[PDB]
């Protein structure tokens, strides 16, 4: 419902240069609790997205100060004072203030203990079913919910839903109401996402994600992802 | 804690 | 029709190791002009293929010398003297000697100013119609043709065809004689690919590509790609 | 130059 319009789609740059990326929300994203859950993620080639900035301008632990986030209202910006080799990849802005949370389309930048382990890539024929698993390590599984995110072939990110790990109650984003189901197994500290009747539009990498919302962070720990290829 | 923001 | 068969399918290695990939074509691939257009590409997840080797054994610009290409007739080999992290991804061989140009099926290497900007991701539904755009900057748009390549869910790459940017004449590959139309808006140095009445199988990633054939290089510059998602 | 190979 809340569109995050991210520009530019592409940012060719030479190391040493500055880079600025902007994001405009279709609606304000202040939460009734006063916080603005606007986050910025970096996805390096062959890796899962990683959190860089949360609540608009706070740098995630370990993120270098070359990265700074700013903005308010409907306009936000991530600035990289000097681009280095490890900064190349795709950047995404994200709003987690109003359900369903939404991601910007991404900006490809290029030169001119908690762990979540997911099941392996699956090649499936349409109409079939797949059950993706996500095993939580280093925290008590039922202390935090488990979230699920879909990354389509072209890289766009879409929220699937979350499952309360204590009540076993799931919640889906409108676009995933019907053929998707969440379940869990506490004996194995594992959360599952099941997809019924595999369709072409389901081909993607699905990520399970752990939040630290009580610290002000929405998507802090990402699984390595599970690619589901529907070879019709 | 279980997710409580929405 | 030419089949490009690569060996192995997966190539697990430790960093710093040597790696070798084989590629066999179902026929000899020498062009009537005497040249053998056998190329090698590397594609990182979510990025576009990048040209490594052309004319069998010549390194493309910017490609480090740990990469070497060799072979003849129907047996071709890509060698990497020392594998480094930036080298991981899927390698595809390719022949452009005989139309339609074909791509090998790929080999995944894993651990144990010309610019083309395409239109964002397209969330569609069957029947809908989509117009993919490709803005070519930093050169005389009418100087060179514009090629289009389709990448299927399983990563299979297929040539769609090309359009003469001066004469505006499109040339298609038998599998795209249908609902596929090439057009251009030279006033913005843009080439378009048209797909009407979308279907489930149209969900793929479409890349516009610039050749540098007068250099013996086939697909030298690739746009970042446009994935056409169809909610079938 | 426009594509002259095929």
């Amino acid at each position: 419902d809340i569109l995050m319009t991210q520009t530019p789609l592409y940012l060719p740059v030479s190391l040493g240069d500055q880079a600025s990326i902007s994001c405009r929300s279709s609606q304000t994203i202040v939460h009734n609790n006063g916080n603005t859950y606007l986050e910025w993620y970096l996805q390096k080639p062959g890796q899962s997205p990683q959190l860089l900035i949360y609540k608009v301008s706070n740098r995630f632990s370990g993120v270098p100060d070359r990265f700074s986030g700013s903005g308010s209202g409907t306009d936000f910006t991530l600035k990289i004072s000097r681009v280095e080799a490890e900064d190349l990849g795709i950047y995404y802005c994200f709003q987690g203030s109003h359900f369903p949370p939404t991601f910007g389309g991404g900006t490809k930048l290029e030169i001119k203990e908690v762990q979540l382990q997911q099941s392996g890539p699956e090649l499936k024929k349409p109409g079939e079913t797949v059950k993706i698993s996500c095993k939580a390590t280093n925290y008590a599984f039922t202390d935090y919910s488990m979230h699920w995110v879909k990354q389509a072939p072209g890289g766009d990110l879409k929220y699937v839903g979350w499952i309360n790990t204590e009540t076993d109650e799931p919640t889906f984003a409108d676009d995933f109401k019907g053929r998707f189901a969440f379940s869990l197994d506490t004996s194995t500290s594992t959360a599952f996402l099941q997809i019924n009747n595999l369709k072409n539009e389901d081909t993607a990498t699905y990520f399970c994600v752990r939040d630290r919302h009580d610290y002000g962070e929405i998507f802090t720990y990402w699984g390595q992802g599970t690619t589901v290829t529907v070879s019709s | 804690p279980q997710f409580s923001l929405w």
